[PDB]
RNA sequence: CUGGUGACUAUAGCAAGGAGGUCACACCUGUUCCCAUGCCGAACACAGAAGUUAAGCUCCUUAGCGUCGAUGGUAGUCGAACUUACGUUCCGCUAGAGUAGAACGUUGCCAGG
RNA sequence: UUGGCACCUCGAUGUCGGCUCAUCGCAUCCUGGGGCUGUAGUCGGUCCCAAGGGUUGGGCUGUUCGCCCAUUAAAGCGGUA
RNA sequence: CUGGGGCGGUCGCCUCCUAAAAGGUAACGGAGGCGCUCAAAGGUUCCCUCAGAAUGGUUGGAAAUCAUUCAUAGAGUGUAA
RNA sequence: UUAUUGGAGGUAGAGCACUGUUUGGACGAGGGGCCGUUACCGAAUUCAGACAAACUCCGAAUGCCAAUUAAUUUAACUUGGGAGUCAGAACAUGGGUGAUAAGGUCCGUGUUCGAAAGGGAAACAGCCCAGACCACCAGCUAAGGUCCCAAAAUAUAUGUUAAGUGGAAAAGGAUGUGGCGUUGCCCAGACAACUAGGAUGUUGGCUUAGAAGCAGCCAUCAUUUAAAGAGUGCGUAAUAGCUCACUAGUCGAGUGACACUGCGCCGAAAAUGUACCGGGGCUAAACAUAUUACCGAAGCUGUGGAUUGUCCUUUG
């Protein structure tokens, strides 16, 4: 139920692009106890950690040192691709 | 101080960038300027950077 | 055996704005030609039988809104 | 044989065919469906066709969705006429599909009923398909 | 604090619940007078102060509706290179939708308390 | 083929059918070689290889076509202004 | 004028789309209007607010007129947009 | 021209708030066939999902208009003398029309041709590079190229392809081949093969003329199992008969499924002659990715010269 990313910094179409074709899925981390924080997860830990907790579960998630308990609020999904291509995570309050 | 080189023809170039090509001076292919660094010359030259190449 | 019943159109009007915002005009020049208030009169600012908004004293054109669905322009004198 | 029971304007222009899938690129009714990876005009004919093919095979046992429907007419010039002299009469109607909208959607079968039904369908349409299930 | 009168894209509104009445604002009592109703003193107008906070009105609470609203990503796209592919790549700009969230107003002048 | 377009030719690129002379393609009419057959045999059906050669006289009509008579292993389909 | 010409259609003016978020922009492209009307349907002052729905009510019905509530514009603006 | 700042405007996209188009539900004000309750609910409401040149709650990129505005730049306007032009073409792109036909046709935008020679595209106005004042048996480059025709790499490194793909085409078809992932089984012996079994209620029930595992519908259960389906195919008119699934044994190491992808294959038939690389030829002399050279134009440079301007300046 945990997961480590990491911190972003801006990044170009072609970024992105890269991002994407090497395995990674671009997102980012808002909400309670933290600011908005753009981050890089890797796509076959997120979907082994969603299929653990559940499309609702809590993931502990790596952002840099922390360690911010956050809940997927959204993702957007590249269906001809069969590629999620974005993650929203929006920190819970403890 | 930047040097300005027209390396690429202005020819079968749309006419405005034609112009910015004469606004920065440059006048023949492999013509050069010298210029002060400043954002109204880094825009024209970014207009026409397929055209010209730029030394510090 | 074969035609069309379309192929009218009418002459273009020519409408919308006639001088920027931010620009000098002199009393009485056209801002504005519409049908409808698309955009309002505002200061110092008419509105001809048709609908054209223009100047009634020297100065500087502002386009400026009006409420939060409306716009109007305005003619403001120089200092 | 879908179309508009009425349109406001009989002639108009053809659709756009570049780009791709505005919307309905999701399975949301069935559980199994029928995905574009190709653009073509998708006429009436072929999509009763292709319901005929799929809903026959399933025999009657599932449901089925059409998801895109032809709204669009096209007209097309008398035979033997030369160019010009107006706009010609409506031949057909057709919607327009782009690389990721859901054709058909099918429920209440197995999931290899449902291929064999959709790879039937398949081959009435003038694009290219995949068989793909609801997303989570 | 209350009222009058302004400014501001509803962040200001709607809805629901609750509180108030020397003074003020109302409802309210009347139709002699000015004035009025295509009939109606309902309204407008005027005269007035027995009654009432019931309603209006004002104030308080909230996030159900409406309003506002990022960041991140996506669509589109100026320019460039490649290409003829319902295209590709690079750079800049960058939505709409949605998410987090904001919000049950902020203020100028005047007269009273 | 019926057309669409209007790019060469209007100080002329003769137009249908026939005759004479052919020539080329093969998507093969016959003949040669094969697979399958709901191929018993004799016949056929369908598909594949194959263009070497061969592929008729008459009635009617300007006709090309087409129908008809009588044959033939067969009476191929097309391009070459 | 004309995707040869003829035949058919068209010829001036207004509105929309095509029109590529200034303006302009073609085709025998896609749709419609005009050759008026009003003595108030003009000016000005004062006052007023719709369409529709629900529920009650006689002749009265799904719709006539009356009443309350809801109803932000779905009405109306002489005549196309 | 660019930078900055302000502004007008409704396109691309997007969306469904309006006008229309449209798919599945839910619910139902009310009456009817119905006694209350198993149509229509045509109303209204509601959930989810779509479509639009002439829809819009939204809304770019650009382009446009401006600024006592800055940088670079060199035009601009007025009046008068003289004109020509009013058949345009291709290419790219935004669109109409036509058939998301035309070397078609009509507009928008850009370039080139026209009126442009030179290098590349075999040849080839309109494509790509590039604008010839004159001379040179000098140099550097562009597009494009470097095995021979034919100037320059039989260059370097790592891979892909076997189709002369490269050097023409689609739906669709295929144990061609490479890469990156997910995943089932396996020395408690997997996959394949081979040996043996593969049985009983039972010819399950219905149907049918017959229907016996194996025409068609309904079920798809039990017993001994080291395992065996109310049966995977062949077969019979139906039986019969052969066979598979499944299991045990021999053997001994790998063996299957899915997803996204690189490069190839088939589908592929026209007429004078090879004839869809310009030729030879090529297995790299093809393709992908990097790297270093070189060739290459009337481009640019070098040297001399002509004419016309500008500026220093008598001179030059
Ligand atoms: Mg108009
Ligand atoms: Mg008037
Ligand atoms: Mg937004
Ligand atoms: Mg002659
Ligand atoms: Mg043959
Ligand atoms: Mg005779
Ligand atoms: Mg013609
Ligand atoms: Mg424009
Ligand atoms: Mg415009
Ligand atoms: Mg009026
Ligand atoms: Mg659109
Ligand atoms: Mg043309
Ligand atoms: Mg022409
Ligand atoms: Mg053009
Ligand atoms: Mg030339
Ligand atoms: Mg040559
Ligand atoms: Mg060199
Ligand atoms: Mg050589
Ligand atoms: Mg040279
Ligand atoms: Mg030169």
């Amino acid at each position: 139920s945990l997961k480590s990313i990491i911190r972003q910094g801006k990044q170009t179409r072609s970024d992105l692009k890269q991002l994407r074709k090497s395995g990674k899925v671009p997102a980012v981390v808002y909400g309670y106890g933290t600011k908005n924080v753009s981050v890089k997860v890797d796509e076959v830990e997120f979907i082994k950690v969603i299929r653990e907790v559940g499309r609702n579960g809590v993931i502990e998630l790596g952002v840099g040192s922390k360690t911010i308990k956050v809940m997927v609020a959204d993702y957007q999904f590249d269906p001809l691709k069969n590629q999620i291509t974005h993650i929203d995570f929006l920190a819970i309050n403890m | 101080k930047l040097q300005i080189t027209l390396t690429r023809s202005v020819i079968g170039r749309p006419e405005t960038q034609r112009k910015t090509v004469e606004a920065l001076g440059l006048k023949k292919t492999n013509s050069s300027v010298v210029v002060e660094d400043n954002p109204a010359i880094r825009g024209q030259i970014n207009k026409v950077k397929h055209l010209v190449t730029v030394e510090e | 055996v074969s035609s069309t019943k379309n192929g009218r159109d009418s002459e273009s009007k020519r409408l919308g704005a006639k001088r920027a915002d931010g620009q000098f005009v002199t009393g009485g020049s056209i801002l504005y030609r519409q049908r409808g208030t698309k955009i309002y009169p505002g200061e110092n600012v008419g509105r001809g039988g048709d609908d054209t908004l223009f100047a009634k004293i020297d100065g500087v054109v502002k386009f400026e809104r009006k409420g939060r669905d409306k716009k109007q322009v305005s003619v403001y004198a120089v200092a | 044989m879908l179309l508009p029971k009425r349109v406001k304007y009989r002639r108009q222009h053809r659709p756009k065919t570049t780009g791709r899938s505005k919307g309905g690129n999701y399975v949301t009714f069935g559980e199994f469906g029928l995905q574009a990876t190709t653009t073509s005009w998708i006429t009436s004919r072929q999509i009763e066709s292709a319901r005929i093919a799929m809903t026959r095979y399933m025999k009657r046992g599932g449901k089925v969705w059409i998801k895109i429907f032809p709204h669009t007419p096209y007209t097309k010039k008398p035979l033997e006429v030369r160019m010009g002299a107006g706009k010609g009469a409506v031949e057909g109607w057709i919607a327009v599909v782009k690389p990721g909208r859901i054709l058909f959607e099918v429920a209440g079968v197995s999931e290899e009923v449902a291929r064999e039904a959709l790879r039937l369908a398949s081959h009435k349409l003038p694009v290219k398909t995949k068989f793909v299930k609801r997303e989570e």
